[PDB]
RNA sequence: UUCAACCAUCAAGCCCUGGGCUUGUGUUGGGGACCCGCGGCUGCUCGCGGGCCCUGAAAAGCAGUGGCGGGCGUGCCAGCCG
């Protein structure tokens, strides 16, 4: 991969959250 | 070598103004600006650094 | 009163000596500055120190400039403290790095016709060299027949 | 226009016996909307959100530096929501996202996320949690002055 | 002076932060009535 | 409005909508014609056709003085090439027609009298030179008056050949405009005694000679064949001065 | 105030055209142009100076008439990225000269409203009227230094000045370097 | 040639029976992937600048023949043409060896960043380009692809031979099989890289091929070399030496005069 | 008070009919082992150029060599050569 997908895809440890499933 | 003379604009000009189509005006090469007070935005006023 | 140091570094390339002195001179009056740049070749090497009269100024400059998005660089700019000061510093400073040729002298010297003496100075070296390298080449299980060189 | 010229050529491919995604790339755009960008934020899908400073009712923004804190998405605060919608083809946007980007593009972004996470908000760690206003006016502050200039003479 | 100077990198220091566009005109009015301007009709 | 709407678009940066409404200003200096359309003016100003013809003098004076000035922003550049396409025209009705009748070389230009349906026309073209736009005329107005006139000139040419069966507007060439045709440039198609004084004589201007009047009157007055030099410009009878047909030769060198 | 930004641009823009030039010179290597000048990089290097100076292009729309040489070519292909000339035709030749047309009698910018002003100072050489001086400019003849001296250059136009929304904006726009060959003549047409 | 075969493959017997000797200190795959490296030194600076396109010898015995060579094509605009020249009229093997096919346009956009350079140089053995745009390619490649002359772009001519060409609109390339001959002959070519310098190295062989076979590709690499890309011939050539990455240095020629010309010789 | 794009997306010259050859000069900076070639250095070593890896467009003195012209002998040249 590269340093810039890293950072971009950098997030926190906490879970996302979702309103309901979808397709 | 026959020298022109007279302006053709300035001819049209004075029959239009004799003939009375419209009348007779000076040029105005400076209007009076509206008279303003320059003063420094808050933002920039508030800048602290 | 006491001068201020600031260094700089993440410069893009084309902000250098006179740019800096440049766009620095709307901050203040700079008394030094320097980019650190290779013997080498002559490029720089992304960073310079500049020494303002003024801390004050100095430490201004730094707080504007730091962290600056500049062609794709993101500026340091720091103050350095008085006693990490290095007094060797500024050496070379307000004067151009000049770039210089190393590669094409080493090639005039190549070019260069020398005298007979030093003729057999250097094939005389090369006779060393190629024996030494006849010693290295003994464990090889290799075998060559040098041709002597003959002497102008 | 866009629009209606990719409907026209998709249109064109399903004349012909092709499928729409035959015709037509993948797009890359900005995200806007209020609550689609809010939907991306706690889906942790936006790259990077940005926050007109001037929304009013500020309700509707004041929750979004804190759900981006917990989510762990940069943020940034930016002046003007007309100039947002200049942007996104409107009047006004309270909130614009950047989910993913081109190929081209991806060095860009990640420049501008490191720009702001030590230009922004390293610098308003410490300046967000404090109270705001409390500026005295022109004629209270020579007022004051005055009284304090008094008492120390005296 | 030291206030001149750093007067002066203050000065700087706003232009790179801010811009250049410091200063708006302000009209000047010699009477203190507002009047309904005039629009089209 | 749509200036303002113009103005919203470049400040907004849709550059597209910014195009699509500033095509919808119709502005002189990409039409050559005057921004605002005069048409219901004319017919207002002019019951008759014989008021149209009588006014024509002014008309023609102003056009064919504005034919030979530099641009400028009242008048732009496009709307001095219909001027001048305009009074090409008319030279070209006035030469199938052989109206014209007398002119005379003053010394502040060349006077022309022709005879269009009992009315007599006079109007005044200056001499091919750097005409001088002086501070003392209002030149803005003037050119209100030029768009009123183009207006006029305009129908004016239209009734004209329709009267003498012709196709209005006449066929342009715009590859011999750019080599320099000037009224050779008009191809005159059908719709759908002093006539024939240089009938029979070939005619060579030299490069001195003025070739707009010369040519005009000459092929307003018989001529058929006329050549000259050739940078006069494209379209002449001949060019080579050794051609054996030529009769008469204008000259004005020492 | 300057910018940072500002500054690495002329510096990044100064190497490129010094490139540029040492790259021309290095590799060095009868009609007529006509050269306008336009809006280039705000900083010139002193040899595309000089050369401007010399061709008398100092404003901004002031055109020139050239004589293609080798030495002359060379200049041009120098000063092209503050131009841009093409082959003017007759029609663009005879309206700048009728329309635009001022003569350099003693430094001063005297209009050609006559033969006289022509047949006194070109008279010497055979162009005695204003269209001999066409044609000495467009047949390129042996006078045509001298005709080109004579004249001065010439004051174009920007028709933008007559849009409000617009006004500000440059009429011919930097990027399409090189020889425009015929199409000059649009230019000349918008412009004269 | 003033070269001597036996004395090459005497050497190349002892240099391979080294590599071995050496690796057995995979054994197999240390043996193998080791380049054998042809040294010249010569008298005076081969070229006088850095030429950053390199120059091709034709080998009678080929060099990256293996199937695990990837190649990365350059060509002009657009893409998309070559993409579907190698998806349709190529050769199963060469469609297999080319792994990306990308024109300039897209590689000045996609790969401005520098580990976005690196990581095509790592994803990549041999690079080839059209040489239309062979000119382009140190700035969009940087100091990457050029400080190391190893994976640089080898010139190949994709060009028909005989206003701005609309790329949609017209290719002009040359027939297909007339590209696929350029393919694999600049796959099959050695590569050789002019620098201010006395000493050239180039690549000749592998440690797991016979030593016949780098006999001959080194004969041929030496007179092509000679009679090409050296000013003043064999006067100006100093030495001759075979290496390997890691071994010494094994001459094979020396000379008996040290000097250019007898013009250097000063009383 | 604009951080855009802009080299040759092929030309010219050879062979003289084969589709091949030559020129058109254009590279971010550092770090780590380690095999070499060549020049100085008595020698170590230092330069010039190659070989194998690492890296966000990363960075914390160590600046080293001779001259033409220009500026006021020179820690000055947004001018060159070595």
């Amino acid at each position: 991969g590269l340093k810039a997908d890293e950072i971009i895809a950098q997030r926190s440890a906490l879970p996302a959250v979702s309103v309901r499933k979808r397709a | 070598r026959l020298k022109p003379e007279g302006n053709l604009l300035k001819d049209r000009y004075r029959s239009m103004i004799v003939r009375g189509k419209l009348e007779a005006r000076r040029k105005i090469p400076f209007r009076k600006q509206a008279k303003t007070k320059l003063t420094e935005k808050w933002t920039f006023k508030d800048f602290r650094i | 009163s006491q001068p201020g140091v600031m260094y700089i570094a993440r410069l893009p390339h084309g902000f250098y000596e006179h740019e800096l002195r440049g766009y620095f001179s709307q901050f203040g009056e700079i008394t030094r500055l320097r980019v650190v740049r290779n013997k080498k070749t002559g490029a720089s090497r992304h960073r310079a120190f500049i020494e303002f009269a003024d801390a004050e100024v100095a430490d201004i400059a730094a707080r504007t400039m730091d962290k600056y998005l500049l062609f794709g660089h993101i500026l340091t700019c720091k103050i350095v403290p008085p006693a990490q000061v290095h007094p060797d510093l500024f050496k070379g400073a307000n004067r151009r790095f000049k770039v210089v040729p190393w590669n094409k002298m080493a090639g005039r010297q190549l070019e260069r016709p020398l005298s007979e003496s030093q003729w057999q100075v250097k094939v005389a070296k090369e006779e060393q060299r190629r024996a030494a390298r006849a010693e290295k080449l003994k464990e090889m299980g290799y075998e060559f027949e040098a041709p002597a060189l003959k002497v102008p | 226009q866009e629009k209606k010229e990719r409907l026209l050529r998709e249109a064109t491919a399903i004349k012909e016996g092709k499928k729409k995604e035959d015709v037509s790339k993948k797009p890359y755009t900005v995200k806007y909307g209020l609550n689609h960008v809010v939907g991306l934020i706690e889906n942790k899908k936006a790259s990077l959100v940005l926050i007109a400073n001037d929304v009013d009712p500020i309700e509707l923004v004041v929750f979004l530096p804190a759900l981006c804190r917990k989510m762990g998405i940069p943020y940034a605060i930016i002046k003007g929501k007309a100039r947002l919608g200049t942007l996104v083809h409107k009047k006004t946007a309270a909130v614009v996202a950047i989910t993913e980007v081109r190929s081209e593009d991806k060095n860009e972004l990640a420049k501008l996320i490191s720009a702001v996470k030590e230009g922004y908000l390293e610098k308003v760690e410490d300046t967000r949690k404090r109270w705001g206003g409390g500026i005295m006016g022109f004629k209270a502050q020579k007022r004051e002055e005055k009284r304090k200039k008094s008492l120390e003479t005296a | 002076s030291k206030a001149a100077k750093g007067a002066q990198a203050k000065k700087a220091a706003q232009a790179a932060l801010k811009g250049v566009h410091s200063h708006k005109k302000t009209k000047v009015r010699k009477s203190t009535t507002f009047h309904r301007p005039k629009t089209l009709v | 409005a749509l200036e303002k709407k113009i103005s919203r678009a470049l400040g907004r940066g849709d550059v597209s909508n910014a195009a699509r409404l500033e095509r919808n200003a119709n502005l002189p200096e990409k039409t050559g014609k005057p921004r605002y359309t005069l048409n219901h003016i004319i017919r207002e100003r002019y019951p008759t056709f014989q008021d149209a013809l009588r006014d024509l003098d002014d008309c023609l004076s102003m056009l064919f003085l504005f034919a030979n000035l530099p641009s400028t922003t009242a008048v732009p550049a496009k709307m001095i090439a219909r001027c001048e396409r305009l009074c090409h025209e008319f030279q070209h009705y006035l030469i199938v027609t052989h109206s014209l009748r007398k002119s005379f070389l003053s010394i502040k230009g060349i006077y022309y009298q022709a005879n269009i349906q009992g009315e007599d026309i006079l109007w005044l073209v200056p001499y091919k030179f750097n005409q001088r736009i002086v501070g003392d005329v209002d030149f803005r107005i003037m050119g209100t008056f030029v768009e009123f006139y183009m207006t006029l000139l305009g129908f004016v040419n239209y009734r004209l050949y329709t009267s003498i069966g012709l196709k209005y507007p006449p066929k342009f060439d715009q590859v011999k405009d750019d080599q320099g045709a000037e009224l050779a440039a008009f191809s005159l198609e059908g719709l759908n005694d002093p006539s024939q004084l240089f009938a029979n004589f070939t005619f060579f201007l030299s490069r001195e000679t003025p070739r707009q009047p010369l040519e005009f009157i000459l092929r307003a007055f018989g001529c058929k064949r006329i050549g000259w030099d050739a940078v006069l410009g494209e379209g002449a009878f001949t060019t080579d001065e050794s051609d054996p047909r030529i009769t008469h030769q204008i000259i004005d060198r020492p | 105030f300057k910018r940072a930004e500002k500054y690495v641009k002329e510096y990044r823009e100064q190497e490129r055209e010094k490139i540029r030039l040492a790259r021309i010179a290095k590799q060095q290597g009868a009609k007529l142009v006509f050269v306008i000048r336009i809006k280039g990089i705000n900083k010139i290097p002193p040899k595309p100076r000089k050369i401007l100076q010399l061709l008398r292009l100092r404003q901004i729309n002031n055109g020139v008439f050239v004589k293609v040489t080798k030495a002359t070519a060379e200049m041009i292909k120098i000063v092209e990225p503050w131009v841009a000339y093409g082959y003017p035709n007759l029609k663009s030749v005879r309206e700048l000269i009728y329309k635009r047309g001022y003569g350099k009698v003693n430094g001063q910018r005297i209009p050609l409203t006559d033969n006289a002003i022509i047949e006194e100072n070109l008279g010497k050489y055979g162009i005695i009227c204003i269209e001999d001086l066409i044609h000495e400019i467009f047949t390129v003849g042996p006078n045509f230094k001298q005709a080109a001296n004579f004249l001065w250059p010439f004051k174009l136009s920007n028709p933008n000045g007559g849009f409000r929304p617009r006004k500000f904006k440059h009429f011919i726009e930097g990027g399409d370097l090189g020889n425009r060959e015929e199409h000059i003549n649009a230019l000349i047409r918008a412009m004269n | 040639i003033p070269v001597d075969p036996d004395q090459t493959l005497k050497a190349c017997k002892a240099l391979l029976a080294h590599i071995k000797k050496a690796a057995a200190a995979d054994e197999e795959s240390t043996v193998a992937e080791t380049p054998i490296w042809l040294t010249l030194t010569t008298k005076k600076h081969i070229h006088d600048s850095h030429r950053l396109q390199p120059g091709k010898i034709i080998l009678p015995h080929p060099l990256n023949t293996s199937e695990e060579i990837s190649v990365c094509l350059i060509t002009a605009d657009p893409q998309r043409f070559y993409k579907n020249a190698v998806a349709d009229e190529f050769p199963e093997d060469l469609r297999a060896k080319i792994g990306r096919v990308i024109d300039i346009s897209h590689l000045k956009a996609k790969f401005k960043a520098y580990e976005a350079q690196r990581k095509l140089f790592s994803e990549h053995d041999v690079f080839l380009a059209d040489t239309r745009i062979i000119n382009r390619l140190p700035k969009a490649l940087g100091k990457t692809f050029y400080k190391t002359t190893t994976k640089r772009p080898i010139p190949v001519v994709l060009m028909a031979q005989r206003e701005k060409r609309d790329p949609l609109e017209n290719a002009n390339a040359r027939p297909i099989p007339e590209i696929v001959a350029e393919i694999r002959k600049a796959i099959g070519a050695a590569l050789v890289h002019l620098s201010p310098s006395t000493n050239t190295a180039i690549k000749v062989g592998y440690a797991n091929w016979e030593p016949e076979k780098l006999a001959a590709n080194i004969e041929t690499v030496i007179r092509e070399l000679v009679e090409r890309f050296v000013p003043q011939k064999w006067q100006n050539v100093r030495n001759f030496y075979v290496k390997g990455p890691e071994t010494a240095a094994l001459p094979i020629y020396q000379t008996d005069e040290l000097w250019l010309d007898e013009s250097k010789v000063v009383p």
